[PDB]
């Protein structure tokens, strides 16, 4: 009856122990909307859209601050600045990006309120395994936990970094040391 | 359900598989307030133009006619054939084609039983049979859409920098 994350806490309700990640940490009842197109549904696949877009934004600042740059791509090891020397002499690199993206995202918005609709696609489902990395039940649920996991860091890591760059305008690892 | 392209989207409800060309693709549902055979005719006009605009702007830009007037590059023959009247020619019989095709399109929608893009226009046969017939309706169709790609990419690339040939 009570969280497991929260004990002073009563189990919120629509977190019963299904989706990767539960400890049942609503304390402000927020899996409970069912308003403004937003439910559980939503807000579970905008929480995995963050995580992914956290762990791929961590993981290129990891890189090019340690790795250095891709050759004929601006230096200055802070990715917050970085950005405007790249969009400075390759503007087009970055407006097709934006355009890719945005495509996407129209068709992630349209597969999640479909999906949302009649009931066939998991929160945060693009059929997307290459690689066959998650076909056998067993391993799904554990790969579902680890990339959860590393998600929720990965967006706690890359807000931090976001912050660090526009107001010290230094590197991570620069602010590190 | 599951349509072909887009795997976690649903099947666009209006493209089961008697389509040439018919993956599932319309993710924002352009077939389900819109007739399919005017959709596909669309298409198919749009398809064939880029790939005449796409071979014409590539062998104009090598090749010119005789006359100093289309000695000008693709990018700013517009500006040239507009004035010489040489545009106003290609309108005319543009025109005359595309009234003949508001007929036609208004028959195939109202019955008849023209497929969507088949003028019968086929003075060799390069199909003879359904199969052939299909095959190559799949290759315009691809051919077609990648002109159309490759003539936006082209122009823009153009209009960027002014270069030649290699747009790059
Ligand atoms: C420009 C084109 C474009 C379009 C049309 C969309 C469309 C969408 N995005 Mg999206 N996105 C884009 C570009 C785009 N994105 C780019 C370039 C990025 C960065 C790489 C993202 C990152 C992103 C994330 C991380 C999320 C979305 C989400 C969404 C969906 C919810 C839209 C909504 O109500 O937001 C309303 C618009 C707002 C700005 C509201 C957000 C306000 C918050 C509180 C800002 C917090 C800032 C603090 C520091 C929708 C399908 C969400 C989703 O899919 O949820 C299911 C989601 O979680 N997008
Ligand atoms: C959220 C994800 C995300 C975003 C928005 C960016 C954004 C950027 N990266 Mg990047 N990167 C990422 C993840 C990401 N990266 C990851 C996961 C890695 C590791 C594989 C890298 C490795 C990387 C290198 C090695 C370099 C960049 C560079 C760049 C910049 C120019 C390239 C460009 O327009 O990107 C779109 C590019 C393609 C689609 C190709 C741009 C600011 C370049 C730069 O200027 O860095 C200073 C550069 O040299 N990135
Ligand atoms: C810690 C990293 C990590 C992990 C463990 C996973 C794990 C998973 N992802 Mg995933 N993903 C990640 C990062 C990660 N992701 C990032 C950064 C992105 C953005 C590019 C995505 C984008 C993504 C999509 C679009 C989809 C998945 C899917 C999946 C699931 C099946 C695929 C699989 O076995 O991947 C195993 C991954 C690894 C072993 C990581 C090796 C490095 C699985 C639970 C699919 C899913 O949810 O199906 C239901 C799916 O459609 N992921
Ligand atoms: C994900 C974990 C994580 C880690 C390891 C760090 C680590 C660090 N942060 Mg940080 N930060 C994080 C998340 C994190 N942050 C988040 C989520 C935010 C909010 C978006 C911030 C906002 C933030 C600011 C605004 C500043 C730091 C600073 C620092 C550095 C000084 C640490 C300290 O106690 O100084 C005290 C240190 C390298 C400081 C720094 O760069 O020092 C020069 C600094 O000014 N961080
Ligand atoms: C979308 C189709 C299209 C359009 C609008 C244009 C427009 C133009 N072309 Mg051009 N061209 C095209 C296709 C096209 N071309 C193709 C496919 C070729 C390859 C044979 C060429 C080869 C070409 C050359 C070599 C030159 C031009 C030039 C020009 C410019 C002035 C003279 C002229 O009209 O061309 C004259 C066109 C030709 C001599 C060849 C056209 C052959 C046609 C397109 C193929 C048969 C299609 C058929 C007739 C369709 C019937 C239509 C129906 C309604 C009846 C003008 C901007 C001239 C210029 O100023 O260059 C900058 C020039 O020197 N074009
Ligand atoms: C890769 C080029 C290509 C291909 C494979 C086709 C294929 C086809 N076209 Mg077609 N077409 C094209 C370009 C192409 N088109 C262009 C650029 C135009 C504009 C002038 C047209 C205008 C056109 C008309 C007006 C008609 C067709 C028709 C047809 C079909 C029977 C004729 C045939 O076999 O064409 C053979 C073509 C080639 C072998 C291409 C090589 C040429 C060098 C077939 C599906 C007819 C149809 O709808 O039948 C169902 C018809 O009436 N086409
Ligand atoms: C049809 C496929 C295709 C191919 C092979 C290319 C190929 C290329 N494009 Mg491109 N492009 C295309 C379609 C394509 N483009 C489309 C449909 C658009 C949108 C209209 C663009 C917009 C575009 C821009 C804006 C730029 C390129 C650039 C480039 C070059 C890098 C390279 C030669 C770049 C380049 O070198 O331009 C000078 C560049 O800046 N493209
Ligand atoms: C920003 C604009 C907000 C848009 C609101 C959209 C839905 C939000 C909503 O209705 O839930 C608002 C959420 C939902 O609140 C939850 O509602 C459920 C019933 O609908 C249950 O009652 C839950 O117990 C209750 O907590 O409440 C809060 O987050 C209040 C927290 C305020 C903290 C201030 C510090
Ligand atoms: C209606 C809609 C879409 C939809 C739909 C459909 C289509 C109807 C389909 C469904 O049926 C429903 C629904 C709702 O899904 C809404 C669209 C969404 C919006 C409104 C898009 C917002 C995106 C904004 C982002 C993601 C911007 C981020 C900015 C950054 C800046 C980066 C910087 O580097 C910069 C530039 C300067 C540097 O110095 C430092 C910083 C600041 C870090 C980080 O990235
Ligand atoms: C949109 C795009 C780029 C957009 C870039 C923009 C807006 C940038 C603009 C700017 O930089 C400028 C200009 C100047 C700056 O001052 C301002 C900004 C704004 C910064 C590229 C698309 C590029 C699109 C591309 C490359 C598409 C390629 C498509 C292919 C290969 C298709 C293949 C198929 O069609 C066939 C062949 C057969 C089919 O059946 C199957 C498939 C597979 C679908």
């Amino acid at each position: 009856e009570r969280s497991k994350s929260l004990p002073f806490l009563m189990k919120p309700k629509n977190l019963d122990g299904s989706m990767a990640g539960d400890v049942g940490f609503d304390p402000l009842g927020l899996s409970e909307i069912n308003d403004v197109g937003v439910d559980l549904y939503w807000l579970r696949e905008a929480e995995l859209k963050h995580c992914r877009l956290g762990m791929m934004a961590a993981a290129g600042i990891l890189f090019v601050e340690i790795l250095g740059p891709a050759p004929g791509f601006p230096a200055g090891k802070s990715q917050m600045d970085v950005f405007w020397k790249v969009y400075a002499e390759k503007p087009s690199l970055i407006g097709a990006s934006l355009a890719a993206i945005a495509i996407l995202e129209v068709i992630s918005g349209v597969a999640t309120t479909q999906g949302r609709q009649n009931g066939d696609r998991a929160p945060g489902d693009y059929n997307f395994d290459p690689l066959g990395f998650g076909k056998d039940p067993a391993k799904f649920k554990d790969l579902q936990l680890k990339e959860v996991k590393n998600g929720r860091l990965a967006m706690i890591a890359a807000a931090g970094m976001i912050l660090q760059g526009v107001s010290t305008h230094q590197g991570a690892l620069e602010n590190l040391s | 359900e599951k349509s072909k392209a887009v795997p976690f989207l649903p099947r666009p409800a209006a493209l089961d598989g008697s389509v040439v060309g018919d993956v599932g693709f319309d993710p924002v549902g352009f077939t389900s307030w819109l007739p399919l055979s005017y959709l596909q005719e669309a298409e198919i006009k749009h398809c064939r133009i880029a790939m005449l605009a796409t071979l014409g702007w590539i062998v104009a830009d090598f090749v010119h006619l005789p006359g100093a007037v289309h000695e000008v590059s693709s990018l700013a023959a517009h500006d040239v054939a507009v004035k010489s009247g040489a545009l106003a020619q290609i309108l005319i019989w543009t025109s005359i084609a595309e009234a003949i095709s508001v007929i036609a399109i208004s028959q195939m929608l109202e019955g008849s039983g023209r497929q969507p893009g088949d003028f019968k226009f086929d003075p060799l046969n390069f199909a003879k049979d359904e199969k052939s017939l299909k095959k190559m309706q799949l290759s315009e169709l691809k051919n077609g859409r990648l002109a159309m790609l490759a003539f936006s990419g082209i122009v823009t690339q153009a209009a960027l920098t002014g270069h030649a040939f290699p747009y790059m």
